[PDB]
RNA sequence: AUAGGAUAUGAGAAGGCAGACCCGGGGAACUGAAACAUCUAAGUACCCGGAGGAAGAGAAAGCAAAUGCGAUUCCCUGAGU
RNA sequence: AGCAGAAGAUGCGGAGCCGCAGCGAAAGCGAGUCUGAAUAGGGCGCAUGAGUACGUGGUCGUAGACCCGAAACCAGGUGAU
RNA sequence: GUGGGUAGGGGUGAAAUGCCAAUCGAACCUGGAGAUAGCUGGUUCUCUCCGAAAUAGCUUUAGGGCUAGCCUCAAGGUAAGA
RNA sequence: AUCCUUGGGAGUCAGACUGCGAGUGAUAAGAUCCGUAGUCGAAAGGGAAACAGCCCAGACCGCCAGCUAAGGUCCCAAAGU
RNA sequence: UAGGCCCAGGCGACUGUUUAGCAAAAACACAGGUCUCUGCGAAGCCGUAAGGCGAAGUAUAGGGGCUGACGCCUGCCCGGU
RNA sequence: CUGGGGCGGUCGCCUCCUAAAAGGUAACGGAGGCGCCCAAAGGUUCCCUCAGAAUGGUUGGAAAUCAUUCGCAGAGUGUAAAGGCACAAGGGAGCUUGACUGCGAGACCUACAAGUCGAGCAGGGACGAAAGUCGGGCUUAGUGAUCCGGUGGUUCCGCAUG
């Protein structure tokens, strides 16, 4: 039997040209009253996974 | 797994979606073309085989 | 044996957010990084170094920092390029 | 009384913003303005 | 007139077992989810009815969107998409 | 996968897969693409060029997953000599 | 005494949580079952090269874990390192 | 002679004691909880009579070789009544 | 081989029953006292139901609860539930 | 969580001290506070400087007000400690809404998630003659992931085509 994707992983994260994948940050849609707007024009970019937590999870979306 | 604080796939958020239908017109790059000395009729039926 | 008598009232604290000098007096040093932290003005700004939102101290235009007195017994920052 | 509401647009009708106001202190239908992308200029934002 | 009662005829069928495989009716829990109740485990085990050497399905109210394919079944891809 | 082949190599099968180029959610565009009013900036990538298939080992995912062990749970039967 | 019924998320009890084949806050058997165990015990031949930590952020979390922290192998960079 | 990146690969996330600086404590505890340094842990040898933490010092292996450190130099017991 | 008595107390009317295999007791039973439901294809029962207990019973009888011979009694609150 | 546990108390955020002259650095150690408030208590132009004390006075009083010296700050700085502030960031006027869209070279901090500072560019402003400042309150608190639904907008997709 294969592996499976993990495929909640796979719904929140972009496989770039190698890669460092890709997110979007958190804290990024609930609430907006108390967030100013420069911590706001700074989520609303994407992000790159933190080198850390990248080696717990390339073992799981190597499906893609 | 992340001890029982909740992990970093569920701390970030999803991104929707994919197509319905996507096509992907690929690939030729250019330089391929000079498999043709001197060459003419580049058809993908000529470039399949 | 014992008895069940408390309670302590004073157990809390903030998170430690740090200050003091980033850089050092001889620092090339790029534009817009952080030379020192303050809560105030400890230490005023002079050539090519603004002031923060946090009153922070950071260099515009790049070189050396050089840390001086104003005179009696009070604190510059300028930085002085190559 | 202190409510956070959108200051929404009269040149293209869009909201744009969240300001703090009061609504003992500022019972009015209250009106700013500011810059609207769409509108590209200064526009006049009454509260919605 | 019927229920029913009597009589003869049926090389009818009830039982079994290859502890398996295949339909259908019922059908759990433990385990995981790091707790657990949605879920999973799992229509799994187990019980019960069917038989056949196989069973089930099947000749279109089918796929599919072109210059179309033409009953079901099985295998590999499709794809852990 | 299948077809010949001592259940074997091997032959043939291109069906499919990975790579040959990315960028955005996406329409799509393309040595760029997104975000962008922006021939501003910046993110990912290019210039700078190695993959792929099999074999060995370190691993890890799914299965009892390294061995031995719970108390209890659930289904179905036997037992008031 | 004989003969005979009441069957286990039930029976039965002039009631104690008693008794149900020497077993009772849920009888025994067979299976799901190799249930699970953050917990304890065990982890079988030799030599060399290096060689840790018992700290932190978090955590239904404190005798568990996950990133860092320190170790080791390999490849680049080069003299950054003190 | 180390360091930086990069990847594979694990262990520990309960430590103790002594000195120096601290809190709690009663300027109590082989007490608890921090910094700093050592040692132990993972370190054998000699001292301290025996002694995981003090003092000295690092065990590749043999020698019926020599010189020293801590501690000693009447007998036990090597070395100065 | 066949009883030791006699005062004075607390509990429980009594003979009985129980923790087989630690506890026979001041526990439980008990007649009596009550409160309540039930008109009989019944009240409650065991049943998925059929059937049956209740019962070849019929409110002077059944089921449920409380309290426990006998004597004297059983005071007050329907706010809550 | 714990000087066994229970009961008590605390769980998160900002400030101080313990903290050993960088920076962190623990305990059921020692103190306070924080889940807001300001349409101006914001931005800018331009002015001005406190508290207390003494002297004398209107009902005037130990003190409201009013005048003259003192008064480097013993005053304020929204709210509470530390730092800082009179050339003001403290008080008063006027004009205002920058309490700004797209960013962001680069840094700080750190497991990550986060969080913080930003020179500079463009779009249009505000105040100001200009110089120029302005991406909220002197700084540090006043806030919380993801999923799920709703609202405004979408020269996005839409299951044969519309």
């Amino acid at each position: 039997p294969k592996m499976k994707t993990h495929r909640g992983s796979a719904k929140r994260f972009k496989k770039t040209g190698s890669g460092k994948l890709k997110r979007s940050h958190a804290y990024t849609s609930h609430l907006f009253a108390n967030k100013s707007q420069k911590q706001k024009r700074k989520l609303r970019k994407s992000a790159v996974v933190s080198a850390g937590d990248f080696k717990r999870i390339k073992q799981m979306l190597a499906n893609i | 797994f992340e001890g029982g604080q909740m992990p970093l796939f569920q701390r970030l958020p999803k991104r929707g979606f994919t197509n319905i239908n996507r096509k992907e017109y690929a690939v030729v790059n250019l330089d391929k073309l000079n498999g043709f000395a001197e060459g003419t009729e580049v058809t993908p039926e000529l470039l399949l085989e | 044996s014992k008895k069940g008598v408390g309670s302590t009232k004073n157990g809390r604290d903030s998170e430690a957010k740090r200050l003091g000098a980033k850089r050092a007096d001889g620092q090339f040093v790029t534009g817009g990084s952080i030379l020192y932290r303050q809560r105030g003005t400890k230490i005023y700004p002079g050539e090519n170094v603004g002031r923060g939102g946090d009153d922070t101290l950071f260099a515009k235009i790049d070189g050396t920092v050089k840390f001086e007195r104003f005179g009696r017994d009070r604190k510059k920052v300028s930085v002085y390029p190559v | 009384m202190r409510v956070n509401i959108t200051l929404a647009c009269t040149e293209c009708g869009e909201r744009n913003y969240i300001s703090k106001k009061n609504k003992r202190n500022n019972p009015d239908r209250v009106e700013f303005k500011k810059y609207c992308p769409r509108d590209k200029k200064s526009t006049l934002h009454r509260e919605t």
